[PDB]
């Protein structure tokens, strides 16, 4: 009676993995910027990165509309199951147009990659594209597991723990175009 | 499966290839004896570099990195007062991994067609190897695998310091070996991952001609420069703070004397973990830095001077009143003491921008940080070793050989590396194969001279454990050390029943 | 069979080395006591010259004992860093009267090329100059990086690929010397070795770039150049009787885009 909520701050200290990643990343990019827009120059037009983040962003309280009717309120079975679905969706969604926009960013370019500018950002994305991967097949994946097994108020341990690891995501996601798109363009 | 146990696993890997570091330099240590190609029969520089750079990647990361990880974790759950340790099967792959790294590295070795760009691997270097290169290759492999491990460890472990102690503990109660393990393991928590991103990057330079570094394209080498030095230093740290741990038991039990200034050390060891984020550029000077970013820089490592100096006295404090005992532990605990604070000014020496511009890279350099990590770190060890070899054997340490060992290892230090300082001021270009000056072809032979002593000893040491477990004087005690060794773990049956404690 | 910094024969070197001894004596008032205090304990503290271990906790001004002194070191051995740390430092800072040469580096695969922008010669391993003169050094790299160091001068910098490297030095006695590497190592990397011929006075050093002019070759295009940058250890030291207008500019250019 005290070590089940331990997983978590055991996992909170976790992100200070994937915290710090995503920091010094953006130091590199935050570098192989000044040089200096020469010549050749992908821009991107302010609909898919709306687009994106908006699916992005309705996860951000597709868990805050869902956590409540998932267990702290009055847990109701499968109402913390449809919505996980729905939130898998746009998961696979979001990575769809983050799937979209790279093809055309290769089928112009017929195999050679130049410049940096469509490097650090070509990857930055990347890893922001694989963390919603497994951290979007983790979940999906245990979805199958709160089915047999089920779990209950305060029983929930993953499903308030992954409501932290990707409520984290979209925070950085709460950047990447408001820091790389907009005001890098 | 068994974190205790596990401790000792680590250990174990460590001698097991130190038996092949020391003998891979205890041999290249040659060439630079006598003069030509010697009776080393080598072609160009091909193997040299190789040779002579695999080493300090491995002291670095798969003999001398074990023993945090190692020791952390086998005596601080014991003392605290705990069951194991809080994410079981998470702790044994904490080992595991380091242990893939390990195979991992004799793949690149199997093959001769291992690297040569420094410990590090710096650009210009790595990428370009041909495509065919899968040399660097199994390099940025092996760190990788070891990397997430590591990784793990400080978290692990800190979790466990953070919610498994004794009932009734209070933070303020945590002992040295405790405190320190806090520190120096969050360090791996909010450093490491910097390499991890920083190997990445090399990945795709190598594998799929991306260009982070490439300033043809676009990429630049004064970014890559910058991480992995970023997260050096710290390796650095989280390599010698829990040492302070260990060191302070082994002082304190057998002097007889409660380890002083305990405040004060306390956030010593939390200053110590705070500035080392932002002192990284003294690696950097050479290659073209802000004479004011210098500063920023260069005087903040000279402030860290300070922290040491508290450890240090404080433990001094610890003798002053007398009673102390000088056995196998008490002995290196001596050599810390002593060593330790020697190369301690070539740090404070080096700290000064200009004041290396002359040594950087030089000897001088080779012999400013080996003195702080064999007489340093690799005593740590040892130390260590001593005072809890019975803890986890079930008998204690021949104090014979241990007196014996003890002196070919002090003495043969100097005799291997002071000599170096000197071919330093002379100018001496690192890593070299082949120089001539006649001066430097002197020195190199004191040295070369001062490790057929430590190479010995070595095999001392290692020799006589064996004679130790085999043949034993089977101790049936709860404590073989006086009433001054007083931690929880102590306490207990050695070995502890199988199920802990 | 050296124990001190190098031959006096330098302005900087003693603002820069005089630096690590002048501070090493006044560091060792550390040392020297700890070296001390470790020291004497085995000693009277010992079980046969103390009946016991009686125990106490603190007082404060135990830290104090040696507390405001180390600081006190980190402070005098800390103003002086500050203050010390510039001269041989990049930047701009001028500094002229017609006369101070302006070499250009390009060190190349185990050889050290150089380029004379009002000379028209070339050079492989050896640089020659003038005595109690500034040294103005152009850096950078055509392979791997390196770096550009004079022991007995105190002078050394890196050498980055697509990047200049600034410095500049100040000699105040004839007599040849010799340039080591960088920290990397490899085939050759061990055998990169160049003097500093400073002869007696610059009518002698007239003559040094006459010499090369009579050099049967020169280093007039790229293709050429890449030919003198070739796969070659230990290069002997060569010349060149003529240097493209810009073959620095030539180098950074084509490694920049
Ligand atoms: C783990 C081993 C270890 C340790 C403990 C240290 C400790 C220190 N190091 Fe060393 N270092 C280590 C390992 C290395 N250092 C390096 C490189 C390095 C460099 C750059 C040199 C170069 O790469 O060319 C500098 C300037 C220092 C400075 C210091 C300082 C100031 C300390 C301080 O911690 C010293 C603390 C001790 C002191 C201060 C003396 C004790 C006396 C005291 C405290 C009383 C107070 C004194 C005064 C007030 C004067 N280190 C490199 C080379 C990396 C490479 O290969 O490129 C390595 C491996
Ligand atoms: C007394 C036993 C040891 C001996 C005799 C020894 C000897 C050497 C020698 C001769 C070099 C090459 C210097 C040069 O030519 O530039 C070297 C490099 C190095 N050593 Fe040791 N060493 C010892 C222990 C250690 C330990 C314990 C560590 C700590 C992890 C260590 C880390 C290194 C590193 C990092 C390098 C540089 C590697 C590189 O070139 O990339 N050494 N050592
Ligand atoms: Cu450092």
């Amino acid at each position: 009676h005290d070590a089940g909520g331990t997983k978590i701050f055991g996992f909170w200290i976790y992100l200070m993995s994937d915290c710090i990643l995503f920091s010094i990343l953006f130091a590199t990019y935050a570098v192989l910027v000044n040089g200096t827009a020469g010549g050749p120059t992908g821009k991107d037009i302010f609909e898919l990165p709306f687009v994106l983040v908006e699916t992005f962003l309705l996860l951000f309280s597709s868990i805050t509309y869902g956590m409540a009717a998932i267990a702290m309120y009055k847990n109701n079975k499968s109402q913390v199951i449809s919505w996980l679905a729905l939130t898998w969706l746009f998961g696979a969604g979001f990575i769809g147009m983050e799937i979209y926009e790279f093809h055309h960013l290769i089928v112009n370019g017929m195999g050679p990659d130049r410049s940096g500018f469509l490097s650090a950002f070509f990857a930055l994305v990347g890893t922001h594209g694989l963390h919603v991967t497994s951290g979007l097949i983790w979940m999906a994946v245990l979805m199958v597991q709160i089915a047999r097994r089920g779990l209950t108020s305060t029983n929930r341990t993953r499903i308030m723990c992954l409501s932290l690891f990707w409520h984290f995501l979209d925070v950085v996601w709460i950047c990447v175009f408001t820091v790389v798109y907009l005001m890098g363009a | 499966v068994d974190h205790k146990r596990l401790g000792i696993m680590y250990i174990i890997v460590a001698i097991v290839m130190l038996l092949r570091g020391f003998a891979d330099a205890i041999m290249m240590r040659s060439q630079q004896a006598l003069a030509s190609a010697g009776e080393a029969g080598f072609l160009p520089p091909h193997h040299y570099d190789q040779i002579f750079t695999a080493h300090g990647v491995i002291m670095i990361f798969f003999v001398a990195m074990p023993f945090v990880i190692g020791l952390m974790n086998l005596v601080v759950p014991l003392q605290i007062g705990a069951r194991d340790v809080a994410f079981p099967f998470l702790n044994n792959l904490s080992f595991w991994f380091t242990v893939v790294g390990v195979i991992l590295v004799n793949v690149s070795l199997g093959v001769g067609e291992f690297a040569q760009t420094g410990w590090l691997a710096y650009p210009p270097l790595s990428g370009i190897e041909y495509s065919p290169g899968v040399g660097v290759d199994y390099w940025i492999w092996s760190l990788q695998l070891s990397g997430i491990g590591t990784t793990l460890t400080g978290i692990n472990f800190f979790v466990t310091i953070l919610k498994m102690r004794a009932p009734g503990m209070t933070m303020f109660k945590m002992p040295v070996f405790t405190w320190a393990s806090l520190c120096a393991n969050v360090l791996i928590i909010a450093s490491f991952p910097i390499l991890t991103v920083t190997v990445a990057l090399l990945t795709l330079d190598r594998y799929l001609g991306t260009h982070f570094f490439t300033n043809d394209m676009g990429g630049n080498m004064m970014m890559y420069i910058n991480l992995i030095w970023a997260w050096g230093h710290p390796e650095v740290y989280i390599l010698i703070l829990p040492v302070f741990g260990v060191f302070s038991e082994i002082a304190a039990t057998f002097s007889r004397k409660r380890l002083f200034g305990y405040t004060s050390l306390v956030w010593a060891t939390v200053c110590i973990t705070v500035l080392s984020f932002i002192v990284w550029l003294h690696h950097f000077f050479t290659m073209g830095a802000g004479a004011n970013v210098n500063a920023f820089f260069g005087i903040t490592t000279m402030i860290i001077a300070i922290p040491t100096g508290v450890k240090i006295f404080n433990w001094l404090f610890t003798m002053y009143q007398g009673r102390i005992v000088f056995h196998s532990a008490m002995l290196w605990t001596i050599g810390f003491i002593v060593t330790f604070s020697v190369g301690g000014m070539t740090g404070v020496l080096l700290a000064v921008p200009g004041a290396d511009f002359v040594l950087h890279n030089s000897l001088f350099l080779i012999a400013h940080f080996h003195n702080v990590i064999i007489g340093g770190v690799v005593f740590g060890c040892f130390a260590g070793m001593t005072y809890w070899w019975p803890k986890a054997f079930g008998f204690k340490l021949n104090e014979t050989w241990g007196k014996r060992a003890f002196w070919f290892w002090i003495i043969g230090f100097f005799v291997a590396f002071m000599p170096l300082y000197a071919l330093g001021f002379m100018g001496m270009t690192r890593r070299l194969s082949q120089q001539i000056d006649p001066q430097f072809h002197t020195m190199l032979m004191i040295a070369a001279s001062g490790a057929v002593l430590i190479a010995l000893g070595i095999l001392c040491l290692v020799i006589q454990m064996y004679v130790s477990i085999r043949d034993r004087d089977q101790n049936r005690d709860l404590t073989g050390d006086p009433w001054g060794g007083r931690t929880l773990e102590w306490a207990t049956s050695s070995p502890p029943p199988f199920y802990n404690f | 069979s050296a124990l001190l910094d190098p031959k006096g024969q330098i302005g900087l070197e003693q603002r820069s080395l005089i630096l690590t001894a002048f501070g090493l004596m006044l560091i060792v008032v550390i040392p020297a006591i700890l070296m001390a205090v470790g020291f004497a304990w085995k000693y009277r503290a010992s079980n046969k010259d103390a009946k016991y271990s009686p125990n106490w906790s603190h007082s404060n001004k135990v830290e104090a004992v040696v507390w405001t002194v180390p600081i006190l070191i980190i402070i005098f051995l800390a103003v002086l860093t500050w203050k010390t740390t510039h001269a041989l430092e990049p930047s701009k800072p001028l500094a002229h009267d017609e006369k101070p040469i302006t070499i250009e580096v390009v060190s190349m695969d185990w050889k050290w090329f150089f380029i004379y922008p009002e000379q028209g010669i070339a050079t492989v391993n050896e640089i020659a100059f003038p005595a109690n003169t500034p040294v103005y050094f152009k850096v950078t790299s055509n392979s791997v990086m390196n770096s550009f160091f004079i022991p007995r001068l105190g002078s050394q910098i890196y050498a980055m690929a697509g990047m200049q490297t600034r410095l500049h030095l100040i000699a105040n006695e004839p007599g040849t010397y010799d340039g080591i590497s960088a920290s990397y190592s490899g085939p050759g990397f061990s055998g990169m070795k160049f003097k500093a011929i400073a002869t007696p006075d610059r009518a002698a050093f007239d003559q040094w770039v006459a010499k090369a002019k009579q050099s049967p070759n020169t280093m007039s295009d790229m293709a050429a150049f890449e030919k003198l940058a070739a796969p070659s250890e230990y290069n002997q030291v060569e010349y060149f009787s003529n240097v493209k207008p810009d073959l620095f500019a030539d180098v950074i250019n084509k490694f920049m885009a």
